[PDB]
RNA sequence: GCUCAACGGAUAAAAGGUACUCCGGGGAUAACAGGCUGAUACCGCCCAAGAGUUCAUAUCGACGGCGGUGUUUGGCACCUCGAUGUCGGCUCAUCACAUCCUGGGGCUGAAGUAGGUCCCAAGGGUAUGGCUGUUCGCCAUUUAAAGUGGUACGCGAGCUGGGUUUAGAACGUCGUGAGACAGUUCGGUCCCUAUCUGCCGUGGGCGCUGGAGAACUGAGGGGGGCUGCUCCUAGUACGAGAGGACCGGAGUGGACGCAUCACUGGUGUUCGGGUUGUCAUGCCAAUGGCACUGCCCGGUAGCUAAAUGCGGAAGAGAUAAGUGCUGAAAGCAUCUAAGCACGAAACUUGCCCCGAGAUGAGUUCUCCCUGACCCUUUAAGGGUCCUGAAGGAACGUUGAAGACGACGACGUUGAUAGGCCGGGUGUGUAAGCGCAGCGAUGCGUUGAGCUAACCGGUACUAAUGAACCGUGAGGCUUAA
RNA sequence: AAUUCCUUGUCGGGUAAGUUCCGACCUGCACGAAUGGCGUAAUGAUGGCCAGGCUGUCUCCACCCGAGACUCAGUGAAAUU
RNA sequence: CACAGGUGGUCAGGUAGAGAAUACCAAGGCGCUUGAGAGAACUCGGGUGAAGGAACUAGGCAAAAUGGUGCCGUAACUUCGGGAGAAGGCACGCUGAUAUGUAGGUGAGGUCCCUCGCGGAUGGAGCUGAAAUCAGUCGAAGAUACCAGCUGGCUGCAACU
RNA sequence: GCUCGCCGGAAGACCAAGGGUUCCUGUCCAACGUUAAUCGGGGCAGGGUGAGUCGACCCCUAAGGCGAGGCCGAAAGGCGU
RNA sequence: AGGACCGAACCGACUAAUGUUGAAAAAUUAGCGGAUGACUUGUGGCUGGGGGUGAAAGGCCAAUCAAACCGGGAGAUAGCU
């Protein structure tokens, strides 16, 4: 019974569902562009933002903080040396959900992940 | 588990009266490029709300 | 929270150490017996040459639970295991003189007077 | 020349076991359950010898008599042998009433408490264990009570497989033996994805007569209806005492039911921390992966019980057995014939929930649409152009709503979801640095760092201009 | 008694309560001496009984993590009739 | 059947470990030929659980539990071997001193000798290396994970493998 | 291609047995592959297996087989030097 | 030393759950017995159906066993369906 619960299993166990999105925010934040699902990218939201929101003060705990959840040294450079000083002045809605149709091969609905000013 | 007595065409075509597929109710116009797309849904050129947002 | 079948500690001086619940009194189907519910015991572990013996079968009081007691502002009051006191079968006194250990408001009833008064707390 | 005697005479000549089993058949024919019957069984009544301290009928009732049920043991062979799974247990029950408890009452060998028996009453309730495969039974301890029966001795396409009823083995007994035993002992495969009926939930369609949005009435249906103990009246009535009430009132419990999360807790693989082994991020330091979440310690929201609120009613109407008042037939007497008054947890209401497909489709309030032409089998007819309202649906962000539908909130006229800020809660003093110590490690910065679902805010991101369905005043008759 | 029908034989032990178990008895239905009798340390995925510990076996179920169940796209059976 | 099964022999790295067990890794090789969602009943495989602790049941079925090393201690009975790991109790990590690595193993130089070298005593450098006592110290817990006996009593049968 | 996860006394490497072209390249996706398929152990075509020293053959024999003459047996045939 | 003990490989199969139109015409998971011996295993050989083999269960003899399988007598016979 799912009263007021939050997080989608995906129907993965804890550790496969960790470990996805900890692939998918290194993507995100590699590539500022990404084609997945839209649950995933539902989810993607709430791993992705509280790391750019961590990426803002510029101090070592932080990185060590960023570099534990993404296990990315590239990343984690990419974050606080680009995307802090990118999004200082916004709060929160770093991000961007666009669907875009459906998967040929299982008819899964898709969406593309944007960083809300990427210019590319 | 199983029949006594074989089902009807008709009871077989009862069954089926809520198989029918649901047609889509009407396609949204892009502002800028003009092209028919699913609402809430990019075009295939790329275009969602009159912008231009898709690397190709 | 006694039921059938429990072992339950003895806080007095008539000589059973350890007592077994084999029927919690009152109504039908009643599950569980409280702090100051009567129970029928039988005796399990007794001291040589005592007022009990082995094997005797007799009423007892819960007097102290794990489970505890709730008062009126929400409050628990939790013990580190469950002790009951003898009493006789047909006219519920207690057996022995001494109380041992702490015992709860409760037990301010009528009949457990004099369990209260011999109580070294409370 | 035949006890060829099984006497229309199989051969001159012939016994057994099979549970290691087989094949053709039969419901022509047994075991289970069903059917007919009802000797038997159980219950009920008629007579009244007698028992009951005197006393047939308070309570019993011999010798004998008559019914009822279908309920035990049987009788029959009607169904089933091209298969209707057997005993007990678990889960889930449902009716009957010949009532176990609780209610009402007559009598009593009813002084009181406590009982007995009979009549009315089926609303609700109606044990836990030891032994045994058990049903029963004995025992222990309870309860207001631990009712009696039907339902394929209810319930295996719901569970089990202890017992019976395979194949292995052994004891006693029987038999020359193979084997056998309504003797005992140890071991010993229980399949089925639900088409139809049914049932519990939930939707789509059409209908309800112009469309749409709400709010209702309530025909009808379901749920619920249990009870103990203590105190007062009152140590009163009654009683030689021993004991000890009716009626009425108050409190406090057990079991059961609904709701819920404020509290006490459980859980909390999405929060924090400790720690083992190993690999890794170049190395120290710090982190991550993996080993059941590695193993543990706590713990948010949600869900939840053991937690805590509430409930069973009172009242009314018509009555059952029963009690009467007046009162003739029948000058009296009589509860009854006329008439009148009481009377129970049973009935109808009152309590809660569903409820207009209630096709008998109901009522109320509000909103909306007020254009031209052609056509002909003239009709509740067809067609073109303009128009497309109220509303809905669809789509999106979603919910303490939900299997999917459905239902609720929200879509820039915006707090609907994520993020963000602040708080809160949880964990328990992060990392870096400095100092002390040989070192493990300790102290300070520091109740620090981090913190899911929570609370209060905030348009940063995502909820789009549109399109789509839905029309254009709504039949006839009669009457006012 | 792996053997005893009556039988849950009797008495005792153990339990609140013991048709099972242990010990004794002997009216052995229907033990008995290499189809061996009676004991026996050790051994046993052997039968029966009792106790400590342990526990969701149970009172009485709660919450959680995964795989199905449910919906969507693809392919696509069966018994039976 | 592109099927959770069967199929003889050889090779045998690191860390921890008694070990070819077990955990994590190397070389090397794989994610198992339908997926996407959702997060009902119920089923299967697991985690945890207040109070009680076998009341379940035909039966403790199944689960929970025990589980390592060293020292101490160890019953009836017995065929004198056993029973026996009976039962039961204590200790256990990390750091430092003893002792910049101790006891022990290997043993270069160099001395020397030689029927003579791939040589025998001396020597101890370097390398490796237990175990224990004491002192301190961190944690709720030091066998920390995986791995890893439940114990005892009465009795039938069959000596035992 | 980068990350992630699993095995590692094996899910790694190599033989015998068994198989027979499944091996490598180019091309194609009807059918086969429990879905799609550009991929494939699928279809089509072409290529690929080099020994004095590895194995077989070879020389020797074991269990056993066969077995000139022989013994035996209705025939078939059995045994055996 | 041991048909000794604990325990992997290997050989087995006591309990439970699952599965029972199975992943599988006997298996999977968790536990479980032996594990230097009366052990296990590869290659080849021998024993043939009223026969073999059997630490003996009527067990096994190619998913078949109180008398294998194939072909024949054979259209056995069937007072039965």
């Amino acid at each position: 019974m799912r009263h007021r619960k939050s997080g989608r299993q995906l129907n993965r166990n804890s550790s496969h569902r960790q470990a996805m999105f900890r692939n998918m925010a290194g993507s995100l934040v590699r590539h500022e562009i990404i084609k997945t699902t839209l649950p995933k990218a539902k989810e993607l939201r709430r791993v992705v933002e509280p790391l750019i929101t961590l990426a803002k003060t510029d101090s070592v705990a932080n990185r060590r903080l960023a570099f534990a959840r993404t296990r990315d040294n590239e990343i984690v450079a990419k974050l606080f040396n680009e995307l802090g000083p990118r999004f200082a002045s916004r709060a929160g809605g770093y991000t961007r959900i666009l669907k875009c149709g459906f998967r040929a091969g299982d008819n899964a609905p898709m969406a593309y992940i944007e960083l809300v000013d990427r210019s590319e | 588990a199983v029949q006594q007595n074989k089902p009807t065409r008709s009871k077989r075509g009862m069954r089926r009266s809520h198989d029918a597929l649901t047609a889509v109710t009407s396609l949204s116009v892009d502002k800028t490029s003009g092209e028919k797309h699913l609402r809430h849904h990019i075009t295939a050129d790329g275009y969602y709300r009159g912008r231009k947002v898709i690397a190709k | 929270m006694i039921q059938e079948q429990t072992m339950l500690n003895v806080a007095d001086n008539s000589g059973a150490r350890r007592v077994m619940c084999i029927k919690v009194l009152g109504g039908s189907h009643r599950r569980y017996a409280g702090v100051g519910d009567i129970i029928k015991i039988t005796i399990k572990e007794a001291i040589p040459r005592g007022k009990v013996k082995k094997g005797d079968v007799l009423k007892a009081v819960v007097v102290r639970t794990k489970k505890g007691v709730r008062r009126p502002d929400g409050s628990v009051i939790r013990f580190d295991g469950n002790a009951c006191v003898l009493l006789n079968n047909n006219s519920e006194q207690p057996i022995g003189t001494r109380i041992f250990g702490p015992v709860t408001r409760e037990l301010r009833s009528e009949k457990f007077m004099k369990i209260i008064s011999l109580a070294p707390e409370v």
